[PDB]
RNA sequence: AAACAUCUCAGUAUCGGGAGGAACAGAAAACGCAAUGUGAUGUCGUUAGUAACCGCGAGUGAACGCGAUACAGCCCAAACC
RNA sequence: ACUCGUACGGUCACUGAAUCCUGCCCAGUGCAGGUAUCUGAACACCUCGUACAAGAGGACGAAGGACCUGUCAACGGCGGG
RNA sequence: GCUUUACUGCAGGCUGUCGCUGAGGACUCUCACUCCGGGAGGAGGACACCGAUAGCCGGGCA
């Protein structure tokens, strides 16, 4: 079976919803964790020095 | 090659002429307590050790005439530049 | 004429003669199946305990401590490293256990503030030590003279900030000429050199 | 290279895990105060889907009802006895101190109330031989003189279902259905034909092991594989 | 470093914990232009690419002092009650 | 984790239904057992050195190695004259 | 990426030593410590575990 367009049919799993906590659509609701804020995972809102350059 | 272990040269103390004793250089014994030793203790650590991890460089075919020429009057001793011998054996 | 304190402190100058060490064989097996920080109601060590600002007055806590012995508990590389950087056996935490010890304590008491800590021994895999912490916000304390300081503000968290006296010691602020190059005013504003 | 596959079978995952919430029960002495007057009545004889082999359930004098590992020729009715008094017929439990030197036992314990450890499997069964006040000396099913205390509990009687390893599984599909039932990986692909990133046997041209396959005791994990610190191989000697 | 292992990139990137409006440091078990001398601590200029480190290779790299800025000095533990 | 498991077990490997069979080799390599003697680190110990210390040397000697043995359905080998 | 008796190191295993650690070159005991027991108590025991270090093995890994 083609790993491409054939096996796109598949794809009727709801994962990713709106976060009640950021409301951006990153809620994975299997693992109860936001993907963007990290609410579910921790208290402290989801942030990396890596999301913009280094000296900024 | 022969040599002879007593022969008539100059002396550079004395500064004249005078029977000498000749004598290959034994090697002295390391104290240990020398710079390098502690650099080496000091430096060594985790890891590659740079400059202490490696190992004896290896051998000449034939290695120089490593002497000792000492004065029979002052007792004093002086160095001289060697020479290439697959063997040195003294007369007498 | 000697105090009774300086008693305590002189059985203490060798916790393994003496009375002393009787006392430790036997509590150490009560330690030994308590948890990591456990309140107790007075300090083992009282002469070290005043001595470092402990006072028997409403909103004085103590605290002891239990930390694992030995070096860091680390994992080996998993990618690539120079041989310099794959060890894992004798890489040492720059933090010392007793300041461990403080912070554990500070955490199990989330209002409370380190005043300070010492030693009360250790058998073969752990350590003792009994953390002095203060409620800055009883009257009892923000009305005493000697303690009030450690009410205000910028006193919050020290342990967490190395404010502490181990805190001090541990980043080699203890001399105040040669070799203190690279640690006053800070570590971090020296480049993080000592 | 890679973890090898005994090196991802501690990491306890699904694919090597027993399937524990589908066992029964976990075969154990009852613990007695003491006396002995403790005695039950088998009341039904089930499959343990842990070791393919019967297991007995026992409704107790004082009301407790357990599975107990049992012994070969146990049935509905026959009334058991657990205890230093304890009858001596097949189906008790008493310690090796009060069981009679020459007779065989199952399910001994390692040490005093453990609730047993040794001799389980379908048929087989520990030999008394010696006693004493300080050692009861057992001969195991592998075949060797072990030491205990005389105060260990046993089972008088060789365990049940013996002869299961005279049948041959013939087809793949039935160690299948038993392999289903254990904490295990199947089927075995052979080391030699994997890749050398996947074993220290993978790789080369044609099949065969890179090294010899004896491996020393201190081999690290990863590469202990093959024949394990063997004394000796083959069959000849 | 014209490869590379110590070294270098760098205690950098990134990660964990936490404070404030600023942090941190701070009234010498200091300095050691050795003195009949200086006198808490930051910081700026300089000292100086000096001393020191280093397959003594490539590289790395202070401090005292000095001129400035701003200046501030105190509380326990104990003795005796 | 294996494991609600316990040698009729389960782990680690090789070969790959049945049938007839599966010879010779332990020198090398691997594993394992033994070991008078040899070798074999650190601590403690002894000697020298230093009013201390660095350091040099001795005594003792674990695993390991030398040495001996077992082992090929262990890696593998089975020629020239 | 992979290999190995390439170079250099790093995990891991084995082994000595120090700490925990106690009483009277081989030995007993019990009190720490470990395991079994619901408890009483039983087994083991200054060893083991753990922390530190030293030697050997060490393409398992960099
Ligand atoms: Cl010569
Ligand atoms: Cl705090
Ligand atoms: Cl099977
Ligand atoms: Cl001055
Ligand atoms: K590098
Ligand atoms: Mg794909
Ligand atoms: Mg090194
Ligand atoms: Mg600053
Ligand atoms: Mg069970
Ligand atoms: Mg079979
Ligand atoms: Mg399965
Ligand atoms: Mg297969
Ligand atoms: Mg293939
Ligand atoms: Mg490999
Ligand atoms: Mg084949
Ligand atoms: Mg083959
Ligand atoms: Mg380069
Ligand atoms: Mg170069
Ligand atoms: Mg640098
Ligand atoms: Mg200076
Ligand atoms: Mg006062
Ligand atoms: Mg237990
Ligand atoms: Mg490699
Ligand atoms: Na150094
Ligand atoms: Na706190
Ligand atoms: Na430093
Ligand atoms: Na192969
Ligand atoms: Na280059
Ligand atoms: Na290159
Ligand atoms: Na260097
Ligand atoms: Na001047
Ligand atoms: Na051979
Ligand atoms: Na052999
Ligand atoms: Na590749």
């Amino acid at each position: 079976t083609g790993a491409g367009t054939p096996s796109q049919g598949k794809k009727n799993t709801t994962t990713h919803t709106k976060c009640r906590r950021c409301g951006e659509k990153s809620y994975h609701t299997k693992k109860k964790v936001c993907s963007s804020c990290g609410f579910g995972k921790s208290a402290k809102r989801r942030d990396y020095e890596w999301q913009s350059k280094a000296g900024e | 090659m022969q040599m002879p272990r007593r022969f008539n040269t100059y002396c550079p103390h004395c500064n004249e002429h005078q029977e000498h004793e000749v004598e290959k250089v034994r090697s002295g014994r390391q104290t240990g307590m020398k710079w390098i030793d502690r650099q080496r203790e000091r430096n060594s650590g985790i890891g590659n050790d740079g400059k202490f991890s490696k190992v004896p460089g290896g051998d000449k075919p034939t290695k120089k005439t490593d002497l000792k020429y000492r004065c029979g009057e002052c007792g004093k001793a002086h160095l001289r530049e060697g020479w290439r011998a697959g063997r040195l054996e003294f007369q007498e | 004429a000697r105090s009774a304190y300086s008693y305590i402190r002189d059985a203490w100058e060798n916790p393994g003669d003496g009375q002393l060490a009787e006392l430790q064989w036997q509590r150490q097996q009560e330690w030994r199946n308590e948890g990591a920080v456990e309140r107790i109601e007075r300090p083992t060590r009282l002469d070290k305990a005043r001595s470092q600002g402990y006072k028997a007055k409403q909103g004085v806590i103590v605290a002891r401590v239990s930390v694992r012995k030995g070096s860091a508990r680390k994992r080996r590389h998993k990618a690539g490293r120079r041989s310099k950087r794959q060890g894992v056996t004798r890489i040492t935490r720059r933090k010392d256990i007793q300041r461990v010890a403080e912070e554990r304590a500070s955490r199990t008491f989330p209002n409370l503030r380190v005043l300070n800590s010492y030693s009360v021994g250790q058998d073969g895999r752990q350590k003792w030590h009994e953390v002095i912490l203060i409620d800055p916000n009883h009257p009892a304390i923000q009305n005493d003279d000697d303690l009030s300081w450690i009410c205000a503000d910028d006193q919050a968290d020290r342990v967490f900030r190395g404010l502490t006296g181990a805190g001090r010691r541990n980043r080699g602020l203890s001399g105040k000429g040669k070799g203190s190059e690279k640690t006053r005013p800070s570590l971090r504003s020296n480049g993080g050199k000592a | 290279g890679r973890r090898i596959q005994g090196q991802r079978r501690g990491r306890g995952t699904s694919t090597f895990r027993a399937p524990s919430h589908r066992y029964k029960a976990d075969l154990e002495h009852r613990k007695v105060e003491d006396g002995d007057v403790i005695a039950g009545t088998v009341v039904d004889i089930e499959h343990d889907p842990a070791r393919s082999a019967p297991v007995a359930a026992v409704e107790f004098e004082d009301g407790d009802r357990r599975l107990i590992l049992a012994p070969e020729g146990v049935g509905v009715g026959d009334e058991l006895q657990v205890g230093v008094s304890a009858e001596i017929a097949p189906g008790n439990t008493l310690p090796l101190a009060e069981i009679p030197e020459g007779v065989p036992v199952c399910n001994v314990e390692s040490s005093p109330g453990d609730g047993g450890k040794f001799a389980r499997a379908s048929g087989v069964n520990a030999q008394l031989l010696t006693h004493d006040r300080n050692v009861a000396v057992v001969k195991l099913p592998s075949g060797e003189m072990k030491r205990l205390d005389p105060q260990c509990r046993a089972t008088i009687g060789v365990v049940a279902g013996g002869g299961r390893t005279d049948k041959p599984f013939v087809k793949a599909g039935n160690k299948h259905h038993k392999m289903k039932a254990r904490g295990t990986k199947w089927p075995n692909v052979r080391g030699v034909a994997m890749n050398a990133v996947d074993h220290p046997f993978g790789g080369g041209g044609r099949q065969h092991p890179g090294k010899p396959k004896s491996i020393s005791r201190n081999a690290p994990p990863g590469r202990k594989v093959g024949d394990i610190a063997s004394k000796r191989t083959g069959r000849g000697g």
